[PDB]
């Protein structure tokens, strides 16, 4: 039983950029070309395009909008998402995901009056859901919908939010890595961890054996760790995270400079084979 | 004495600010987390975004955002102790004031059904308590990336001696009288706020309101500076 | 660069509260000789007569400048004020020590400032780069003081020398303690005191210048009833305010503040008794009813426009002069208003007393029949 | 402020200007109780009520009734008189009785099972007539009497008894002490368990000196005590239900 | 309603075998951050950093009456303020609920007589005598709340400066005091007596020290153990809805002990490191 | 639980203000015709603005003084909402609007030195005058803000307050019986001016009432002296304005607070000469 306290060390800028991306701030002016339409995350001011978000800017052939860094997650068609569930209304099931509303899960898109009392039992209050989404409503409120039978409700696993803004848009989301645990990696800032089942819903409520459960824990702090050093999160960095994650010990990568190498060292790796 | 041979207390003179230092992104528990420093006065601004209504849920709006501000200073703020129950008068003010300036540029059109709570907590107060909550509250907001109009700015200015004097501290505030504090958004010019409590004759009256404003200008341009220098170090480790 | 001073006075509840100020230290601050480049040329304000025409050095300098201590500028104001004396440098911190010290020299330093023709240059020591110093923990206030303005006084000698283009313009220190002009020469500069210099500056005759306590009142009458101690009315006079009597019902004569313990005109007071040889002369020792009323006069304001704490001469020459607390200060004077006493202290020569309303500008015929209603006490 | 009564501004107990020097009470034997009065079902207008009285301390407890996974509440208010001790509290108060009310509430949930009770909350109501002892205990004991008479669903009743140290040479644990040796003392304890399921429901106790052996000892030294008071609860509840 | 029950319990299956979600041991804390005088306007400052929690403490010094029931020297007093800045649920008026019971804990901690020598504050008896306002502001809560309220307590009680002030008074009124100069100060508190709270929060058979807000959320009861330096233990608090088993808390006892020595002894050669390094130095860093 | 405005009302009040037309058929720079009562004793005054009343009390006490502040009065103020004035204003509903026509009025006549707080001092640190007052608002169909700037002034300057007499230590009061109460030290009348901003500053207007604070989108107060001194100006209502259109407004407020002094100084003169012959309440002028 040991415990440490240090002195909070300041942070370094630590540098090179090689960044050509444009970049505005709140206020200043977008370079108009005739033939824009229109975007998101600015405004018509004066007869002029004004930024109104702070970050980069993205130029379609017809649409010029303004890429933000911290975002909350917006409604788009075919993502899939985690979301935990908070009240039980009438018809439907209030979902909250980390986008500007609540998200609303109508009955019947669900896959078992008869619902009405039974619609408590099979889908309890405070329990993590993944589902498609399936449209999007007037005011920006998102529902979603369980098509097939990959959704549902969730094992028992582990859960870290992070930002929205830190995923790449790549198809097949659930990875099942050589590992032996499977991860699935919302299109929000959710992450879920979960030991692979060899069947192939029901709770299997058994405990899990525990090299399982450490290869479940060595994957979360490497996700923690990488959402620190604001990297990218994809399925080869999160497998040359663990590769790099496999000289120390489970307790001692939350400390700083184990952070660092670690990501330096996947940073590296994609680096070179990158290409 | 306040101003004799152009030079102040502090050692500087009529038109240049104090020295400000704004860090972005402290609390990551949060959406967004500010924390500015104007000279001794310290400010630290959270936002937590456009979440949707927990309680109460009469007080929506069908068309627009709701915007939520409370103002809460330490207990520790100056030297003799106050308690901010029970000392509830000044700071609703405080409070009503910052959600008039962050309804008035915040665009609450794209976000209907929708509450933006503001909380400013103020560390250690020299002087210009307003102005510096507004900043602090303007890099916060900007943090989480809730899309607004335009930068806001917001410095306070006085008049000594047929002299306007800008940025003022908790020394020119206490002997002097004439206090006037505005926050303005530069790209229009539009002056946001006005707040003056004096006995200041009308002849001088536009002269230091030049004043104020051209300290504002002078707030703009250095943020600004902040702002990019922190989204360019965004950037590099992205793309 | 940006610093930090820490204070920790008092308040007026009674109370001690910890001060932290910041202070800034510009680069920009200029010598105010034109002999420099490194400063830029003749700031539009005062500057310091470069190559200056020698009033009259001929004993030991070259032609220079003049650098005083606090001590003879709160002393010598009146050899300072001469138009002979011409080219003096003035530091900031002596200015604030004088503004801390005494009003009317503060004023007289002002007045000359402002007048162009006698050329005084004040620097500002407190915030330039190179002058600046820190208070080193285990030393007092006044000995920061001395080594600031010793340290300022090299950097001029040292600016003056390299920063010119040949070094022919040299300082001088001026004191009034030898072992201060002794400390000046261990340390550095050159120095003299105020009156080898003013002896041999040349051209004599235009610059040949240089509690008892509070018995309580239970004791008092003890020893009335028991003995020696004896109470009457106190009666100042309109001739000598040092001189005042006492009667009791035989009268007693009693001179000196350290006698006349503080007493106002008509009040109740307890006399001890002298030794017989130094008369019938005795001692105030005790107050035992105070009997005070609102007295008439005038606000007499001093030279600084900012202070709070104002001086008050009343009507009748009996009563002394009152400090009062006020704010308003301006618009009070050239008119007769009213004070009332509120208590007497230990620590100062006057009492303490506050604003109750005014009456009128002085000549006005309503004013001046009131105020000579409420003296001699007509209702 | 201005919904009682005013009276003088600021006003002073008189025991700090009585002059005389009171006596300690003496030596007695460690584990001897105070004599138990309790019955229940006392007042008429509430749904369940309990009196407690044990040499010089006296409370009164009763419920309110029930109204409109889920899960039940029980937010319980805790007043204690104003005529209470030595010197006289404000009616409010404010400092002190929020304090002990977390400790009855955080004490008397493992009483009270709450799956029974969707939707719903319950009103314990604790008053201390005279603080002549362990203040906490009986405040306890009497509330879990008032909520078993008052119907509610339990697993066990909550039975508790305070500590106290004498600030001797040699320190020694008393027993549910007096006001006065509470006075003299340098640390108190109190304890409450239910004394079937056999698991402590709740302690505690301010210190001023000990080592950790000797709180170990006061602790089971309190789980004797309340095991051994027990009885007298039990048979006084048998008789306020005989009433029924 | 803040997580699941299938993930309770994998949380308490991770806790029989010595594994918690972040991989931490039975008896281990995690990394602790302490930085000495924050606050330029305070008597004494303190930052705290665990994790996700953040504990700013600023105290002041204030003159005043001592008491009536202890006359001839002073006292301390307390306020926490569970500010806004942590949670959208505390806002306006659910602030002063929680903010209320940790600082009523703080007297208790503080009701020794034996914590804190009070016989330093005295000025000069029944007249005048200090009152260390002690103000504990947190910032961001994010589990194991009592731990860094304690060790920021500490380390600002250390940092305390109380200016040397002696006090002249006469046969009149007199209300002169002195306030030498020279802030030299040697009024500092001798802090070797001042205790710290531990938690030992229960999960299941096992007891685990330091939850986090997953960790509290799944456990049902929790005891709260103040230890001081050497072996001296102030008062101990049940916390939690849930029933506690009786050796259990002699188990978690002398757990809380031990942890207890290894945070003192670590607090203690940590702070001296602050003083021991450039106290005009090191740049003090709230970024 | 008020009654809504119809949209035609907006869209027709909004269409005769782009033509320079109000609706009772005053201009654009016109004050309601006021009136000034006052009640029998003294410091009692009914100011109708124009079918608004707002009521004003002076009471004055002995107080101990502040410990920071020893020779001058307190003033204290309190604007409380009555319930007849509008039928929303029930009880602990309007906070907003009590708070920002609270501390606009404290701030106006306090920061604006408008009457003397030295003048008050009896004896230093023992005894002083302590001011309150007291205005209730009766009827809500305009600005509160202008009637009860209004009513402040008159109600400070028809306050008298009884005699005290000091002599050494001894403070002896009269009944108002035993002596004549004299009026009370003012320096200068600051009175508050509201403007109407509709449609972002296009259209500048003078005195809203009830339908035009519902339609409009921008308040803005200037206070102003009778040396046509500038006291305190506030923005309210989330308006974008330039600085030219203040510089023109306080040009405007000038006149008016001229106009409005000279309604004041009338009125005080006609309840004097009333009073001086058989004693009644003195009307005043309704222009």
């Amino acid at each position: 039983m040991a415990m440490e306290m240090r002195l909070p060390v300041a942070r370094k800028p630590l540098s090179g950029r090689d960044t050509k991306k444009h970049l505005v701030v709140p206020g200043d002016t977008i370079t108009t070309d005739t033939g824009f339409m229109r975007g998101h995350g600015t405004y018509m001011g004066e007869e002029k395009l004004i930024a109104s978000v702070a970050g980069s800017v993205e130029r379609v052939n017809k649409l010029i909008c303004v890429k933000a860094l911290k975002t909350r997650y917006i409604g788009e068609v075919g993502d899939i998402v985690v979301g935990r569930i908070t009240e039980v209304q009438q018809k439907r099931w209030k979902v909250e995901t980390n986008s500007r509303l609540d998200s609303v899960l109508l009955l019947s898109s669900m896959n078992l009056a008869e619902d009405e009392l039974a619609m408590r039992g099979f889908l309890q209050e405070g329990d993590l859901i993944s589902a498609e989404v399936q449209a999007v409503f007037s005011d920006g409120a998102v529902s979603l919908h369980t098509r097939s039978l990959k959704y549902g409700k969730l094992g028992q696993g582990v859960l870290v939010q992070v930002s929205p803004s830190l995923v790449k848009r790549q198809k097949t989301h659930f990875h099942d890595l050589p590992c032996g645990a499977s991860v699935i990696l919302g299109n929000n800032g959710f992450i879920w961890i979960y030991p692979t089942p060899e069947h192939k819903f029901i709770a299997n409520l058994e405990p899990v054996s525990l090299a399982d459960r450490e290869v479940i824990s060595r994957l979360r702090n490497c996700i923690i760790s990488l959402v620190t050093q604001r990297m990218m999160l994809y399925d080869t960095s999160i497998l040359y995270c663990y590769e790099a994650s496999l000289p120390h010990q489970i307790k001692d990568i939350l400390k700083p400079e184990i952070m660092e190498e670690i990501v330096m060292e996947t940073r590296q790796r994609l680096l070179e084979q990158e290409g | 004495l306040l101003s004799d041979q152009g030079y102040r207390v502090d050692g500087r003179r009529a038109g240049e600010l104090r020295k400000i230092q704004a860090r972005m992104g402290v609390f990551a528990q949060a959406d967004g987390s500010a924390y500015i420093e104007q000279g001794n006065t310290k400010a630290l601004a959270v936002v937590y975004g456009p979440h949707e209504i927990r309680g109460s849920r009469a007080r929506a709006l069908p068309d627009r955002a709701l915007v939520n501000c409370q103002y809460s200073s330490a207990t520790f703020s100056t030297g003799e102790r106050k308690r901010r129950p029970h000392g509830d008068r000044k700071s609703c003010e405080m409070g009503l004031q910052l959600r008039q300036t962050f309804e008035a540029a915040i665009l609450t059109q794209l976000h209907p059904r929708s509450q933006i709570d503001i909380y400013v907590q103020v560390l250690q107060a020299d002087g210009g308590t307003y102005a510096a909550c507004v900043n602090a509250a303007t890099l916060a907001v900007l943090d989480a990336g809730i899309p607004m109009r335009d930068f806001v700015c917001a410095c306070s200015a006085g008049f000594v001696d047929g002299t306007a004097l800008a940025d003022l501290s908790h020394v020119e505030e206490a002997a002097g009288g004439p206090q006037l504090a505005l926050a303005l958004l530069p790209a229009s010019g539009q002056i946001a706020l006005l707040e003056m409590d004096a006995r200041l004759h009308e002849d001088h009256l536009e002269r230091v309101l030049e004043a104020a404003a051209q300290a504002a200008r002078d707030v703009h341009t250095l943020l600004d500076r902040v702002v990019r220098q922190h989204v360019r170090e965004a950037s590099i480790l992205l793309g | 660069m940006l610093k930090s001073k820490t204070f920790l006075k008092k308040t007026r509840a009674g109370g001690v509260m910890k001060i932290v100020r910041e202070h800034y230290l510009r680069d920009d601050i200029g010598c105010g000789a034109p002999g420099c480049a490194a400063c830029g040329g003749a700031h539009e304000g005062p500057a310091l007569e470069p190559q200056p025409q020698d009033p009259a050095s001929s004993v030991c300098p070259q032609p220079h400048y003049l650098l005083p201590d606090t001590n003879v500028l709160l002393h010598q104001i009146d050899v300072l004020e001469d138009p002979a004396i011409r080219n003096v440098i003035v530091l900031q911190t002596v200015l604030q020590e004088v503004r801390n010290r005494s009003a009317p020299v503060y004023k007289r330093i002002r007045d000359v400032t402002n007048n162009q023709e006698k050329h005084f240059y004040t620097f500002t020591n407190e915030h330039h780069r190179e002058t600046y110093v820190e208070q080193e923990q285990g030393e007092n206030a006044n000995d920061r003081n001395n080594r600031a303005i010793r340290v300022a006084a090299k950097w001029y000698n040292e600016h003056l020398k390299k920063m010119s283009a040949d070094n022919q313009l040299q300082v001088i220190f001026i004191t009034n303690d030898r072992r201060n002009k002794e400390k000046a020469i261990e340390e550095g500069i050159p120095a003299f005191t105020c009156e080898e210099y003013v002896k041999s500056l040349t051209a004599n005759p235009e610059l040949i210048d240089r509690f008892s306590e509070h018995l309580p009142l239970s004791k008092l009458q003890q020893g009335i009833k028991s003995g020696t101690y004896l109470q009457g009315t106190f009666r100042a006079s309109r001739e000598n305010y040092l001189e005042a009597t006492v009667w009791i019902h035989k009268e007693i004569i009693l001179q000196g503040l350290k006698h006349l313990n503080r007493a106002v005109h008509e009040d109740i007071v307890a006399v001890e008794l002298l030794p017989k040889s130094q008369w019938p002369t005795g001692r105030v020792v005790g107050i035992i009813k105070r009997n005070w009323r609102p007295y008439c006069g005038m606000l007499s304001k001093s030279d600084i426009k900012e202070s709070r704490r104002h001086l008050f001469t009343p009507a009748d020459k009996r009563i002394p002069r009152i400090r009062i607390e006020t704010r308003q200060a301006s618009t009070l004077e050239g008119r007769r208003i009213i004070v009332a006493i509120d208590g007497w202290p230990r620590n100062s020569r006057y009492p303490n007393g506050h604003f109750v309303r005014n009456l009128g500008d002085v000549g006005e015929k309503e004013t001046e029949t009131e105020v000579l209603l409420l003296e001699h006490d007509v209702p | 402020d201005h919904r009682r009564i005013r009276g003088p501004e600021e006003s002073q107990p008189p025991q700090l200007y009585a002059a005389d020097e009171e006596e300690a009470p003496g030596t007695r034997d460690p584990t001897r109780l105070r004599p138990v009065y309790a019955r229940a079902g006392l007042l008429s207008q509430a749904k369940g009520s309990a009196y407690l009285e044990a040499g010089g301390t006296k409370v009164l407890c009763a419920v309110s009734g029930p109204r409109q996974a889920l899960r039940g509440r029980l937010l319980c208010d805790f007043r204690r008189a104003p005529f209470a001790g030595r010197r006289r509290r404000a009616p409010p108060g404010g400092c002190e009785e929020r304090e002990l009310a977390l400790a009855l509430q955080e004490a008397l949930e493992p009483a009270v099972r709450l799956g029974r009770y969707p939707r719903a909350q319950l009103e314990v109501s604790a008053l201390l007539l005279e603080d002549g002892g362990s203040a906490l205990a009986a405040a306890l004991t009497a509330a879990a009497l008032a909520l078993a008479d008052a119907g509610v669903e339990m697993y066990d009743l909550v039975v508790g008894c305070g500590l106290s140290l004498a600030p001797g040479p040699a320190p020694t644990w008393l027993l549910d002490p007096t006001r006065l040796e509470e006075e003299r003392a340098a640390a108190g304890l109190t304890v409450a368990l239910m004394p079937v399921l056999n698991q402590v429901a709740g302690l505690l106790g301010s210190g001023e000196g000990g080592l950790t052996e000797s709180w170990a000892e006061a602790v089971r030294l309190g789980l004797e005590g309340c095991q051994r008071l027990y009885p007298v609860l039990q048979q006084s509840l048998v008789r306020a239900a005989r009433r029924r | 309603v803040t997580l699941s029950e299938a993930e309770k319990v994998y949380i308490v299956h991770g806790v029989q075998e010595d594994l918690r979600v972040d991989g931490r041991g039975c008896e281990d804390y995690r990394c602790v951050e302490v930085e000495t005088d924050v606050v330029s306007n305070t008597s004494g400052s303190a930052r705290v950093k665990l994790g996700h929690t953040d504990i700013l403490v600023g105290v002041k010094a204030e003159m005043g009456t001592p008491k009536l029931e202890k006359p001839n020297e002073g006292y301390l007093e307390f306020f926490v303020d569970c500010s806004a800045s942590a949670t959208p649920e505390f806002e306006g008026r659910g602030g002063d609920d929680l903010g209320t019971e940790i600082a009523n804990t703080l007297y208790r901690i503080f009701n020794n007589k034996s914590s804190v020598d009070l016989k330093t504050l005295c000025i000069s008896p029944r007249e005048h005598c200090w009152v260390l306002y002690v103000d504990v502001l947190l910032l961001e809560c994010g589990g194991n709340l009592f731990d860094a309220i304690s060790i920021a307590v500490k380390a600002a009680l250390f940092n305390t400066r109380i200016p040397r002030v002696r006090v002249l008074e006469d046969e009149e009124g007199s209300k002169d005091i002195e306030l030498s100069d020279d802030p030299y100060d040697c009024i500092r508190l001798s802090v070797e007596n001042v205790p710290c709270i531990v938690t030992l929060c229960k999960i299941g058979y096992r007891h685990v020290v330091d939850a986090t807000l997953q960790e509290e959320a799944c456990s049902l009861a929790s005891l709260l153990v103040s230890v001081t330096s050497k072996g001296v233990v102030t008062c101990m608090r049940k916390v939690g809805k849930g029933s506690l088993d009786p050796e259990s808390i002699f188990e978690m006892m002398e757990t809380g002990k031990r942890v207890g020595k290894v945070l003192h002894a670590s607090l203690q050669s940590v702070v001296h490191k602050e003083e021991s390094l450039g106290p005009k130095r090191q740049k003090v860093g709230f970024l | 639980k008020e009654t809504p405005l119809s949209n035609c009302e907006r869209r027709f009040l909004l269409r005769a203000i782009e033509e320079k037309k109000r609706l009772d058929g005053r201009q654009t720079y016109d004050y309601r015709n006021i009136r000034i009562s006052f009640g029998t004793d003294y410091g009692c005054c009914i100011v109708e603005l124009g079918k608004t009343r707002v009521l004003g009390q002076v009471s004055c006490e002995l107080v101990s003084p502040k410990l920071n502040r020893a020779t001058e009065g307190i003033l204290f103020f309190n604007l409380e909402l009555s319930q007849m004035a509008a039928p929303a204003f029930e009880p602990g509903r309007q906070s907003d609007l009590l708070v920002k026509l609270n501390r606009l009025m404290e701030r106006c006549l306090r920061n604006s030195k408008c009457i003397d707080t030295e003048s008050l001092c009896v004896v230093a640190g023992e005894k002083v005058w302590q001011i309150r007052v007291d205005l209730h608002l009766l009827n809500h169909d305009g600005n509160i803000i202008d009637a009860a700037s209004i009513a402040a002034i008159v109600a400070l300057c028809h306050f008298r307050r009884p005699d005290v007499s000091v002599q050494g230590d001894e403070v002896t009061l009269y009944t108002p019986e035993e002596r004549d109460p004299v009026p009370l030290s003012i320096h200068h009348m600051p009175i508050c001016v509201s403007f109407a901003f509709f449609q972002q500053g296009t259209y500048l207007l003078v005195d809203p009432n009830e339908r035009e604070e519902r339609v409009m989108d921008g308040l803005l107060v200037i206070a102003m002296n009778k040396h046509r001194e500038i006291c305190t100006i506030q923005s309210s209502g989330g308006i974008m304005l330039l600085k030219d259109q203040v510089l023109r407004c306080s040009k405007i407020a000038g006149v008016k607070v001229a106009e409005i002094t000279e309604l004041i100084l009338k009125a005080l003169e006609n309840d004097q000469k009333v009073r001086k012959e058989g004693g009644k309440f003195g009307f005043a002028e309704s222009i």
